[PDB]
């Protein structure tokens, strides 16, 4: 009913800052309590740091859903959507 | 002299109504859209100068573009008054003239005010729509200043359009007064939007809307 | 006053109510740090200046591309086909012209914030290529037509296939579409700029990505900047 | 010249449209000052 | 008109407000019973030249400087107070020769009447000129416009400031470019032009206010203050009376005042 389906998603295929800043701390904070990381790791340490490694590759598992005004909302995967 | 300004404004309100006429979907001849102040003064003004404002009431038809566009578009009716302030018993004649002659609008133009208890009986002539003007604020067309962009009136197919479009509630569109001054010369109902096409210099062409209320 | 004000994910800018304050960010959808003062070129200087710089006659030898900056400027002309698409571009700019003269710049004022600095890309892209040389450029008249028609329609401030959607992304990107027809046009990116092919889809491809990127972000507070 | 007769037919049929206009036009002119004659 | 300095200098007269009080220079009331007669003798010569009720006399004398300056007639300044009292009173006036411009005046215990009278004329008589504009100035101005070769070169033309406005009034008078008469008061813009024009006049003098010492602010910024300021139809005032007054939560609003 609210979900807006896949082919009818209107909203820019881009991440934005804000976005990016929360995924990334989100992931930060997972990855701080023990999450797997699903990126191999050469000599990195920071949960920041590791964050920024999986969204540079489109590895995070997560899915941003994105609130219209109605209600409605489009569900995005973080691997679909662009990052600068 | 006095009398040649009376006729002069006289002739500068009766080509603004007759502008907005046409704004509003009627059809005006392009002859009588034209139509000079010499010619104005051979037709009304007698052998004294002075002049009826009975002999310049009008009818009009919607064009076909305009009643395809809007269904609602009747036959319109616009008379000048005589008397210079109106009451009750003028205001009920030209109500029943109006449902005598089965008008959907009649615009009715007087000269210095009209009455509380004329203005009273405007909302019970239904279904008929009356609309009274003054004179004075009709000497100027306001709709050609430079800071009043093009207000085009939406049908209701468009209307629910864009509410769709946008996914909105009514209430949730900017809002134009039913008193402004354009929405009056539009001739606009509670109700009806209003798609309003303006200069930007960001983007060089703006379109916004507006509901009446 | 203007706290809970805030670009949502349709571009609108609405209050806390929901209502809606206006139906794009600036009338323009773009964010305020992503604009420069540039010039459009359309609008100043005298018709013949204008005629001279943007007009190009493919029948009158001594009016036309000069030849020692083409490769193909023996089989060009003569041409219709050709003529016909060097007409309708600039049918086209005249129309920008008008616009720009006659509605929106009446003073005549050419100075105003747009995104994306063209002369900076152009530039860029002459040192990047080495433009420099007498060397005639392999790029047709065509291609040029094409790719920049092609260009100004894929500026997208508004997605979706709607038709109101479609009208009211037209007219966000007026005026910018203005100032890339008045750089990009056929006669200057042959002679005054000597774009080679490389360069210019390395051009058209960065105007592109970079209004991209120039947009507003949903979920500015723009009413508290 | 292909264009200038495309132009000419359009032309032509907006003065048509206008006339039948017109037409229909004098019909109220007419009603409309025989009814202002009525009220006089 | 606007490249004629002489038809500018008679529109700036017809528009601005000119009143009796303006004119006259003094005011007297004298007793003279006799109707086709007088007993001052400096306006005997006169009043008898013209002849060929009550015995209170009202007379008062119009400034001849301003009076010409004001390019009025005698005959005027009668015509103008006849309107205003029909019949009520007899009036004659000096001719333009005379040394001082007079104008007598009898009605047809009544000295404080005549007193009150005297105020009442001194207080709302209207010569001409739109009510509410005290003060007009000629002022030139610089538009650029193209020319015939299609460059743009600049240009100068006549234009009218007044002071106090009366933008329904003003736009009628003839000779005026009612399409581009503008007033710095987007209250009467509202109440004349639509909401519209509301809009781009309240854009205009924000600019001029924040651009007078060279500042400079982004166009989007005063383009969203000022379409929330006029987002509801009408003006919405930055206070309390104006933010309080919407359907927002009473948590968000008591926050305020």
């Amino acid at each position: 009913e609210l979900a807006i389906l896949k082919e009818e998603r209107t909203t820019t295929p881009y991440l934005t800052k804000y976005e990016r800043a929360r995924i990334l701390g989100t992931r930060a904070l997972q990855i701080s309590m023990n999450a797997p990381v699903l990126v191999d790791i050469e000599g990195e340490t920071d949960p920041l740091q590791i964050a920024m490694k999986e969204l540079s590759q489109r590895k995070i598992p997560l899915v941003i859903r994105r609130y219209l005004p109605d209600g409605s909302y489009e569900d995005w995967g973080c691997d679909e959507l662009i990052v600068d | 002299e006095d009398n040649n300004r009376i006729i002069s404004r006289l002739w500068r309100s009766f080509r603004t109504v007759k502008e907005m006429a046409a704004d509003r979907g009627y059809f005006i001849s392009q002859e009588e859209m034209d139509q000079s102040l010499e010619e104005f003064r051979s037709k009304i003004c007698d052998s004294m100068g002075n002049p009826q404002r009975k002999l310049m009431s009008f009818l009009a038809n919607p064009t076909p573009e305009a009643l395809e566009k809007y269904s609602d578009l009747g036959t319109l009716w616009v008379e000048f008054c005589d008397e210079p302030s109106v009451g009750i018993k003028t205001m009920r004649n030209f109500c029943l003239r109006i449902q005598e002659k089965n008008f959907s609008t009649g615009i009715f133009i007087y000269q210095n005010n009209i009455t509380p208890s004329a203005n009273k009986m405007i909302p019970t002539v239904s279904p008929a729509i009356i609309e009274t003007f003054q004179e004075s604020d009709l000497v100027v067309n306001i709709t050609h200043h430079e800071l009043v962009p093009k207000h085009i009136r939406l049908s209701d197919g468009e209307k629910s359009q864009l509410l769709q479009r946008y996914k909105l509630k009514e209430s949730q569109l900017p809002r134009i007064q039913r008193e402004d001054p354009v929405a009056r010369y539009l001739g606009l109902k509670r109700g009806q939007v209003v798609k309003i096409i303006r200069r930007s210099e960001t983007s060089g062409r703006y379109a916004s809307y507006r509901i009446c209320l | 006053a203007l706290e809970d004000i805030m670009v949502h994910y349709d571009g609108t800018t609405r209050n806390s109510l929901g209502d809606i304050i206006q139906f794009l960010y600036g009338e323009d959808g773009l964010d305020g740090t992503q604009v420069e003062r540039q010039t459009i070129d359309t609008i100043p200087g005298s018709d013949k200046a204008f005629h001279k710089r943007y007009y190009v006659d493919l029948m009158d030898e001594k009016n036309s591309i000069k030849p020692d900056v083409i490769e193909y400027a023996a089989d060009i002309l003569g041409d219709v086909e050709l003529q016909k698409e060097l007409n309708s571009e600039y049918e086209q700019l005249v129309s920008d012209r008008k616009f720009l003269r006659e509605i929106v710049f009446v003073n005549g004022d050419h100075n105003w914030p747009l995104p994306v600095n063209l002369r900076r890309i152009i530039q860029n892209a002459q040192q990047i290529f080495h433009l420099d040389r007498a060397k005639a450029s392999d790029l047709t008249i065509p291609e040029i037509i094409h790719g920049v028609r092609d260009l100004c329609k894929k500026l997208f401030v508004l997605r979706g296939e709607n038709e109101l959607i479609k009208e009211a992304q037209q007219n966000a990107t007026s005026l910018f579409q203005c100032l890339v027809r008045a750089r990009l046009a056929t006669r200057r990116i042959l002679e005054e700029f000597r774009l080679n092919r490389d360069a210019f889809e390395w051009v058209l491809g960065t105007i592109e990505a970079q209004f991209q990127r120039s947009l507003v972000h949903p979920g500015e507070m723009v009413g508290v900047i | 010249e292909k264009r200038l007769e495309q132009e000419q037919r359009r032309l032509e049929e907006a003065r048509k449209r206008q006339e039948a206009e017109l037409i229909k036009r004098q019909e109220l002119i007419k009603q409309a000052e025989e009814w202002n004659k009525m009220d006089i | 008109i606007a490249l004629d300095i002489e038809k500018a200098k008679v529109i700036q007269s017809s528009i601005e407000y000119t009143t009796l009080k303006n004119v006259t220079s003094a005011t007297e009331i004298y007793y003279d019973p006799d109707p086709t007669s007088t007993v001052i003798e400096e306006d005997f010569d006169t009043v008898e030249a013209y002849f060929s009720q009550s015995p209170w006399l009202l007379r008062l004398e119009l400034d001849r400087a301003r009076m010409l300056d004001k390019q009025l007639t005698m005959n005027q300044v009668a015509d103008k107070i006849s309107e205003v009292f029909s019949d009520d009173l007899f009036v004659m006036w000096s001719e333009d020769n005379a040394d001082k411009l007079i104008i007598r005046c009898r009605v047809i215990e009544e000295d404080q009447m005549l007193k009150r009278i005297e105020a009442h004329m001194l207080d709302l008589i209207a010569l001409r000129g739109i009510p509410g504009i005290s003060k007009v100035y000629m002022v030139k101005h610089k538009v650029s416009v193209p020319d015939e070769s299609g460059e743009y070169k600049n240009e100068e033309l006549w234009a009218l400031e007044t002071d106090g406005i009366n933008l329904a009034e003003v736009m009628a008078v003839p000779g005026v470019d009612s399409s581009r008469t503008y007033s710095n008061s987007f209250v009467e813009i509202l109440s004349v032009l639509g909401i519209e024009a509301t809009r781009s006049s309240l854009y205009k003098e924000i600019l001029n206010v924040i651009a007078f010492d060279g500042s400079y602010v982004n166009y989007r910024h005063m383009a969203l203050l000022v379409d929330v300021m006029t987002s509801r139809g009408y003006l919405m005032a930055i206070t309390r009376h104006g933010i309080n007054r919407a359907d927002t939560g009473a948590l968000m609003r008591c926050s305020f005042e």
